[PDB]
RNA sequence: GGAAUACUGCCAGCUGGGACUGAGGACUGCGACGUAAGUCAAGGAUGCUGGCAUAAUGGUUAUAUGCCGCCCGUCUUGAAACACGGACCAAGGAGUCUAACGUCUAUGCGAGUGUUUGGGUGUAAAACCCAUACGCGUAAUGAAAGUGAACGUAGGUUGGGGCCUCGCAAGAGGUGCACAAUCGACCGAUCCUGAUGUCUUCGGAUGGAUUUGAGUAAGAGCAUAGCUGUUGGGACCCGAAAG
RNA sequence: AAAUAUGUAAGAAGUCCUUGUUACUUAAUUGAACGUGGACAUUUGAAUGAAGAGCUUUUAGUGGGCCAUUUUUGGUAAGC
RNA sequence: GCCCUGAAAAUGGAUGGCGCUCAAGCGUGUUACCUAUACUCUACCGUCAGGGUUGAUAUGAUGCCCUGACGAGUAGGCAGG
């Protein structure tokens, strides 16, 4: 015996390859996880892994949040690299030059980007001209800006949003939520 | 019983409803029958529009 | 029924030592608190205001709020299998600086000038502490020392 | 892909740590200790005996 | 039909598989229960430094 | 589908995946939401706070969409405007010639003054709008016309 | 490229005969250091006798522990100590520096343990036929001086016998080469316990705690 | 006085007998012995010889012999139990479908999204096509009347992957999305302050505060699908005394 | 007044020097917080270990326990 | 100290049995020997971890390959079949 100090036969709890099944995906795994070996430049790390990432850690970066991350200073004429999907944004008004890699464009935010006299690429054609990831802002979306956060650590004194279904008056804001009904939270 | 953070429904099925259940399988067969009688009444209506 | 109430089991833990009864001397509260001030928590019995549960007698944690007549402070403290952080409204009387934060600081102090001294002169440093050590050969004489034998001693009843 | 031992096959005895040669041909993992005269006191050789 | 009334038995086993760890602490900690008037004034004092430091940016 | 259930796993083991001790009765602790105020209530506070009790007035025969009046903010706005005659007037940017935006015709029924907007006269037809966002529009050369 | 081959392999060639060179050179220096040392000791006792006193030695700064319990019903306290001093397996056995830090560890592990204070003999015995390293995460048998230099060179020791010298003379990077050392895994002693009951005390005549100089033959019989 | 021997210990001193193993499959490594060409026990066995044909050998099977082995299923702290059920065999025999949901995941589109009430159409319950609505989302807060989100590169501070610069490097500086802690600003509630005005009681500017909100601060949602989980249903299957 | 148990500390979120903000505070630029700028990284402030650390969501079963050394209470005692 | 008395229960019976008296009993010491699914080295199965390799280069890229460690399991969870 062995007075076992870990737990035995333990996988670290991350993702391996993409879980999906899009043949086009797995080929641009397939391309950075070559990149990622063979040079020694840590973007591709980054890259590769987040190829895997489910959807929820995906979430959509905005024309808008380019435009903001682009006025950053030295920043300017850099390729802004999204392992995602990029989505317009009506808001901003006027919108730069530059070039934007991502995995997917919705329809506004690629005519967005490319009426600015801008430019839309793939990862595998950014793969091209940055091998080593060169002049590259790599870009990501507000996580916790889901729904379905709201309600998680729901508890006395917590602060959080209770899972109803049916919001209003007469539902769930009585007894426990108010000092003139017993008590508060 | 109730358990767990889960929002509180509320199905109202304490009440026999298996005897009122509707399901639609002539949605098909309905919409065939509304078009011929559609056609067959704008046939003897002469030409008048319906 | 059984008995819990804030003071309970308490009856020698807030009481006064022999012969220190009475009042409280006056150097108790010439004393000055500062935030991150590192105190231990010791309970008056006669200063019936500001009185820490007792919990936290003998504990001891940082000043985290200074008051008219109280020092806040946190403890942090074990509940289930997770330590939860506590804020304590101390008044004076039941508090005292730890003697041991005042040795570090003051080791701080000797470990900065002896450094000083070490580079001032550019030689090697070597600051922290070692714990004791195996011991280095030893040669004892006998002069004035020619070793004393002894022996076990009979068994013998002196009622 | 199988580990040897150099307490016995010299050829890995002279891998790892060469001067084993040395060793070998030099002797002295026998090599005889210079000789002394140091006598003990009379107060050792007193209490060694003692009571 | 008595039963076992209280036991404190296996519950430290229980408390020490994921168990203690330590506090969770930071730089800048929960301000709950300073001194109203003084954070109010930190404030202020906060707010100055702000200004006086971006000043000498212009 | 079937085939890819837990219970086409369980079987062979008995008792399920319910255990022995406990097993799987028919309901335990009461069907529905039995007892929320009594041994229950430990779910009912946290998870639930506010579920029993009233507050507040009571409305007879509420008529919804009375209060039919959709909010818009500056934020987007000019989202409104036919995006192909969009640039034809924020290069051009006159008090003479400035767009006319119908949000009633829109569907909504308050403009709201969340955000920035160009420096653009427009004319905004709309019921209701708040303080800030009248301000803003009259602070870009354009006015509120009050509609209905 | 047919030119540049015999470049790059006469000039590792070169540099691993030097490599050799420098170990041989150390080598004998120790053999010498140690000779001399234990020579010294010797005559400092003679001397002091003459003299009519007594040479009292230096206190061990050493000793090698064996795990002689198993892993059964131990409680929590010895049972961490067995750990930190990964000693977590029957018959597995480390080095440790003697310190009060430490000794105060031995002390409460002690009905667990056999130890004492090995010889250079032990010692030398020990690395060579049971040395492993700990590269990362993986336990590396020692088949080859460029594997202890690869990974404690960065401290002098770029060969077996300095790997030795810094366990048996304790010593500025003690701690590191120790941990490099993984865990020995010795088996039961072959000729046995000499002891009918292993789990009383050495002095009261069987096994665990300090044996002091005796650990040498107990240890020699399990490596 | 000169020795020897025991005891203990070291030798990178030499050597006899016996046992189990022989993974790997071109070369590549570190060495050793040689003046040498070369050789070697140096990153895992080779050489020589013999034996087997209706046979050597191995598989199964029956029996015998040595040691060992109580009846399963079950509730239980505890079953081989003097606890229950089970004589035997075949066939049948128990977590389902559904309405509404949590989380996680895949996929479509994205500030939106959902063709299938219906219409069009057809090779006719399919496939193909579609207008207006509607649902959920993009606004909150308050019991409500109601009001309703930029002082600032949409703020400051501290960590921050990646990128940029200098350096041969070790390093140093710049930038710093996600996320985290903290200070601040905005919207609503509550309690204050009550300007310019007005038809003298209407109006509510401005500045506030250990109060409060399931908010703001360059949107993420909508939909189909799956496993696990939730509630209602005969609700995993079989079972009352009763009404 | 022990023994065994038990709190905290052993630094970068640190140290010093210079002098900034403030409506708090002092008789008082006096303090108190929080800072700009400057200086200190070889052992950077005891030991041993670390089999990586940190974190989030969600759900099962369980919620009759029993036994041994020791400490212990009720009972003459008990396989209590 | 060992031995003897104090020492009475119900089927026939139990240092486990035979049997054992300078023991094969009691106290103590010294060697040798027997034996676990434990310990040591090695082959193989699997699980986990780290790493190499589709550069033109026939048949497995969720693949070939290298290295290290690990393996009890009811109620119960997940996985691969």
């Amino acid at each position: 015996g062995i007075d076992h100090t870990s737990k035995q036969h333990k996988r670290s709890g991350h993702r391996t390859a993409p879980k999906s099944d899009n043949v086009y995906l797995k080929l641009l795994v397939k391309l950075y996880t070559f990149l990622a070996r063979r040079t020694d430049a840590p973007f591709n790390k980054v890259v590769l892994k987040a190829l895997f990432l489910s959807k929820i850690n995906r979430p959509p970066v905005s024309v808008s949040r380019i435009a903001r991350a682009l006025k950053q200073e030295g920043a300017a004429n850099k390729t802004v690299v999204v392992v995602g999907t990029v989505t317009d944004d009506a808001r901003i008004f006027e919108f730069p030059k530059t070039t934007v890699a991502a995995l997917r464009f919705t329809a506004g935010a690629r005519a967005k980007i490319v009426k600015a006299g801008g430019e839309c690429i793939t990862l595998d054609q950014l793969a091209v001209r940055a091998p080593k990831g060169q002049n590259t802002l790599i870009l990501r979306g507000p996580r916790n800006s889901r729904e379905a956060v709201r309600h998680f650590g729901m508890g006395p004194h917590k602060g959080k949003a209770p899972r109803i279904l049916s919001t209003g008056r007469k539902f769930e804001r009585a007894r426990g939520r108010r000092r003139s009904k017993g008590f508060k939270v | 019983a109730i358990s767990k953070n889960l929002p509180i429904l509320k199905n109202h099925f304490r009440k026999h409803w298996q005897e009122r259940v509707k399901v639609h399988f002539d949605q098909a067969g309905k919409k065939v029958s509304r078009r011929n009688a559609r056609a067959t009444r704008a046939a003897k209506i002469a030409p008048r529009p319906l | 029924g059984k008995s819990h109430g804030y003071r309970s089991r308490t009856r020698y833990m807030f009481q006064r030592d022999f012969r220190k009864h009475g009042a409280v001397h006056l150097s108790t509260y010439l004393k000055v608190y500062k935030v991150g001030d590192i105190v231990d928590i010791k309970a008056n019995g006669s200063i019936q205001k500001g009185m820490p549960h007792k919990f936290y007698q003998g504990k001891t944690g940082v000043v985290y709020n200074v008051t008219k007549s109280s020092v806040g402070v946190i403890i942090n403290k074990m509940v289930g299998n997770r330590y939860l952080e506590k804020r304590l409204n101390l008044r004076v009387e039941h508090i005292k600086h730890s003697k041991c934060r005042q040795e570090f600081l003051e080791r701080v102090k000797a470990n900065a000038a002896k450094r000083a001294e070490a580079k001032a002169q550019g030689v090697a440093v070597q600051l922290k502490r070692q714990p004791a050590q195996p011991r280095e050969s030893r040669i004892v004489s006998t002069e004035g020392n020619v070793p004393q034998t002894l022996a076990p001693v009979p068994y013998e009843t002196f009622i | 892909v199988l580990k040897k031992n150099p307490l016995k096959n010299k050829q890995v005895l002279l891998r790892l740590n060469p001067y084993a040669k040395v060793f070998a041909a030099e002797k002295l993992g026998s090599k005889k200790a210079e000789k002394t005269g140091t006598k003990p006191a009379a107060v050792f050789t007193e209490t060694l005996k003692h009571d | 039909a008595k039963s076992k009334n209280h036991t404190a038995h296996n519950q430290t086993r229980k408390a020490h598989r994921n168990g203690i760890k330590k506090p969770k602490t930071y730089k800048y900690p929960s301000l709950k229960g300073v001194d109203p008037k003084f954070r109010r004034n930190h404030k202020h004092a906060l707010h100055g430094t702000a200004k006086a430091l971006a000043a000498a940016k212009k | 589908p079937s085939r890819f259930t837990k219970t086409r796993k369980h079987r062979g083991h008995v008792s399920a995946g319910k255990g022995r001790i406990g097993k799987h009765r028919k309901h335990p602790g009461g069907r529905g939401m039995a007892g929320g105020q009594h041994h229950h209530r430990i779910n009912m506070d946290k998870y639930h706070p506010g579920y029993f009790g009233k507050v507040g007035m009571r409305y007879f025969h509420k008529q919804q969409a009375h209060f039919w009046k959709p909010v818009l903010n500056l934020d987007k706005l000019w989202t409104l405007i036919p995006e192909d005659k969009r640039d034809q007037y924020l290069k051009s940017a006159s008090k003479e010639t400035a767009p006319v935006i119908d949000t009633l015709a829109a569907g909504y029924g308050k403009i709201l003054g969340k955000g920035r907007i160009p420096n653009v006269p427009v004319i905004v037809k709309a019921r209701f709008v708040s303080k800030l966002a009248e301000e803003k529009i009259r602070a870009a050369g354009g006015v509120v016309e009050l509609i209905a | 490229t047919a030119e540049q081959v015999a470049a790059e392999r006469a000039a590792r060639k070169a540099a691993n005969k030097e490599k050799r060179a420098i170990i041989l050179e150390r080598n004998a220096a120790y053999q010498k250091e140690y000779e001399t040392a234990e020579r010294n000791i010797i005559q400092a006792k003679r001397d002091a006798k003459a003299a009519g006193s007594y040479y009292v030695e230096a206190q061990h700064k050493l000793v090698f522990v064996v795990r002689i319990k198993g892993i059964n019903k131990i409680p929590p306290k010895p049972r961490k100590v067995l750990q930190l001093l990964r000693l977590t397996r029957i018959n597995s056995g480390t080095f440790v520096k003697v310190t009060k830090a430490t000794l105060e560890l031995l002390k409460l592990i002690e009905p667990y343990v056999a130890y004492g204070y090995p010889s250079y003999s032990t010692i030398r015995q020990l690395v060579y036929k049971r040395g492993f390293g700990k590269i990362n995460k993986q336990r590396v048998p020692l088949s080859d001086n460029a594997i202890i230099e690869a990974n404690l060179g960065k401290y002098g020791i770029l060969s077996i016998d300095d790997l030795i010298h810094e366990i048996i003379t304790v010593g500025p990077h003690f701690k590191q080469a120790n941990n490099f050392l993984w865990p020995f895994k010795l088996s039961n002693p072959s000729g046995g316990w000499g002891v009918p009951r292993k789990f009383k005390h050495f002095i009261q005549g069987g096994s665990f705690g300090n044996r002091e100089e005796f650990i040498n033959k107990l240890v020699k019989s399990m490596n």
